[PDB]
């Protein structure tokens, strides 16, 4: 019913697959290596695995790759393919959450927070933006306002904030190329407080 | 460990500072002669671990006609 | 635009992978590109990047001058079938250490992406 | 035989070069002499400077036009003393490394949503040869805040104190794309929001 990949612009590609032994091989179109991974059930009704092509920081892929994806299950004494496609990696991103979330300074009103980001392709240089929202004390993560960063900036000074009050913060990432690129998932939520 | 003296390569030479393992070494194409591009003049004395023995790495030089 | 800034990209990373390194191999160098016969002297700055990758026996070298290559091909291949004359042989330019030809590299992408 | 003046050259928006050297420090009022050639190319035949520069009456300077601009190609200046023949120098200058774009303008602002700001911008040159350097402060801030930005000029401020007047300016630098000019443009024409 649903085959969907992504590459983490690196080294990775995670494909989950909707519809008893099956996994997704990867048929690079200019490369010398092959790879598969053993789809595992992540619900009753979707598998996924990860392709691993090298090394967390390595650089597998470019734009000019076009690595054909099958999904292949076994049936009796035969496989089957119940899905292809033919993947445009640099079409079909989406990077690791940011990570090492920190406190640079905290006042009263105000606080600077800054990230890093993992396994992120230097081909995108600062073509990159980031998204961010701060969990409130009597509100949820789903009433958080999008605070939007159109630029590769990795940090962000919230202002307007109230003293000696707990806040979370979480932030995610996305390159600006490709079609059907999403973004990351959020980062591990960082807790905070304002000073009193 | 020691490296033994290292094949010829056409139309150049080569004066090794050490024989002994790990030492890299330049040939250089003689008179009238250029490195072909995309080609390396680079060999070292690397260790045959299937054998416990040392041998110059093979270089992909090609010493071609000047130009 | 487009494979040429990640070219740039690559040739960035090259720079600083070599600086742990120690080759010192020479390698021809076209450091005043003719318009006339860029595409002849990018050809050669391709064809050089191979030593480095063959004399540096380190991974990450190897994928990025790999990466680099198919896609500076990519784009000379859409460049058309234009022919270049009376340019010089890769074996007539200036041999230079790894540090010049790096950057005469970086010269005549950036006069591509211009 | 006394050392001349360094000419140093830099290149307006690739519109024109201004060639200046120090005409003080010379113990004879002189006018000093300057020819150029670029290496290579069609272009390197001796040319005189048919636009001399001058302060206090003596020369201190050459102009060259848009079409005398060759920006991949080495640029070759010879200063001479006409009265001392041997003083002669030159110097050979990579062009697209000197690159001054003009300031960047039409500076704008607008609500992207509650309490976040995106600012605007135009430069009277080719978008993707450009990076640049956004700069902000309130009324209070001892110094300004930075973030550098590349070819998309765009860039969105997600927390703004809104009991605070803001104030936006933007430079430009021919970096790293197209060359690598180390000197940024003049500061934009500076816009506010807000009020205190
Ligand atoms: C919040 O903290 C970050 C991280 O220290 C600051 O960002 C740095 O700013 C300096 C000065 O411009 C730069 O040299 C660093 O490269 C920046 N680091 C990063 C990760 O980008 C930022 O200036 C602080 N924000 C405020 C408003 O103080
Ligand atoms: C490039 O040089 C020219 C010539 O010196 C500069 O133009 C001068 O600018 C000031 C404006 O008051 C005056 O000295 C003259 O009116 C101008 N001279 C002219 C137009 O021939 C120009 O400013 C220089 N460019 C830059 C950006 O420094
Ligand atoms: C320099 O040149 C100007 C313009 O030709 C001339 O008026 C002036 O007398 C000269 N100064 C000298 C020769 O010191
Ligand atoms: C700045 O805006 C004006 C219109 O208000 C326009 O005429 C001009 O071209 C703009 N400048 C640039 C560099 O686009």
């Amino acid at each position: 019913s649903q085959f969907t990949c992504f590459y983490n612009s690196r080294a990775q590609i995670s494909c989950v697959w909707s519809q008893t032994s099956c996994q997704v091989h990867a048929w690079p179109d200019r490369r010398r290596w092959q790879q598969t991974c053993e789809l595992l059930p992540v619900s009753q009704a979707s598998w996924a695995c990860n392709l691993i092509l090298g090394a967390p920081d390595s650089q597998k892929l470019t734009t000019v790759d076009i690595v054909t994806l099958r999904v292949l299950c076994r049936e009796g004494v035969r496989w089957r393919v119940m899905a292809i496609q033919d993947f445009k990696p640099f079409e079909n991103l989406r990077l690791m959450a940011p990570i090492s979330l920190q406190v640079v300074h905290v006042e009263t009103h105000r606080c600077n927070i800054s990230w890093e980001i993992s396994q992120a392709s230097h081909y995108f240089e600062r073509h990159l933006e980031f998204e961010a929202r701060t969990l409130s004390p009597g509100h949820t993560w789903e009433e958080a306002p999008l605070l939007t960063l159109k630029q590769k900036q990795e940090w962000i000074c919230l202002e307007t904030l109230t003293p000696d009050t707990q806040y979370e913060f979480q932030v995610r990432v996305k390159p600006l190329q490709g079609e059907f690129t999403t973004w990351s998932p959020w980062s591990q939520p960082l807790a905070f407080r304002t000073k009193p | 460990i020691t490296c033994p003296p290292p094949m010829s390569v056409e139309h150049a030479d080569i004066w090794v500072k050490s024989y002994s393992l790990y030492s890299r070494e330049r040939y250089i194409c003689n008179s009238g002669f250029k490195r072909k591009a995309g080609t390396s003049s680079l060999t070292e004395c690397v260790l045959n671990k299937a054998t416990n023995v040392a041998h110059w790495t093979t270089p992909s030089l090609k010493c071609i006609r000047d130009p | 635009m487009g494979n040429w800034v990640n070219v740039i990209s690559d040739l960035k990373k090259i720079e600083d992978l070599i600086q742990s390194m120690h080759i010192d191999a020479t390698l021809y160098t076209e450091s005043d590109v003719h318009p006339s016969c860029k595409v002849t002297a990018m050809k050669c700055f391709l064809l050089e990047l191979q030593v480095i990758s063959l004399e540096s026996g380190d991974a990450s070298i190897h994928d990025t001058v790999e990466n680099l290559i198919i896609l500076a091909n990519n784009s000379l291949s859409s460049n058309g079938n234009v022919t270049e004359s009376g340019c010089k042989e890769c074996e007539e330019l200036e041999e230079k250490n790894i540090k010049e030809f790096l950057q005469s590299f970086v010269h005549i992408v950036q006069m591509f992406i211009n | 035989p006394l050392p001349l003046p360094e000419v140093q050259c830099f290149v307006f928006n690739v519109e024109y070069m201004n060639c200046t050297w120090q005409s003080s420090s010379e113990p004879q009022p002189t006018n000093l002499t300057l020819h150029y050639w670029y290496k290579n190319s069609d272009n390197d035949k001796v040319q005189k400077c048919s636009h001399y520069l001058f302060s206090e009456e003596i020369t201190s300077g050459c102009q060259l036009q848009k079409k005398e601009i060759h920006l991949y190609q080495t640029f070759v200046v010879q200063l001479q003393d006409p009265r001392e023949p041997r003083r002669q120098a030159t110097q050979m200058l990579k062009l697209q490394n000197l690159v001054i774009p003009w300031a960047p303008e039409n500076l704008t602002l607008h609500k992207l949503s509650e309490s976040q700001l995106e600012l605007n911008w135009n430069n009277r040159f080719l978008n993707h040869c450009l990076e640049h350097l956004v700069q902000y402060r309130t009324d209070w801030d001892h110094s300004w805040t930075e973030q550098s930005v590349d070819y998309r000029h765009k860039f969105s401020l997600p927390s703004v104190d809104g009991q605070k007047r803001y104030t936006f300016r933007v430079r430009s630098r021919f970096n790293p794309l197209c060359g690598s000019a180390q000197h940024w443009s003049e500061w934009s024409h500076p816009i506010h929001w807000g009020s205190n």
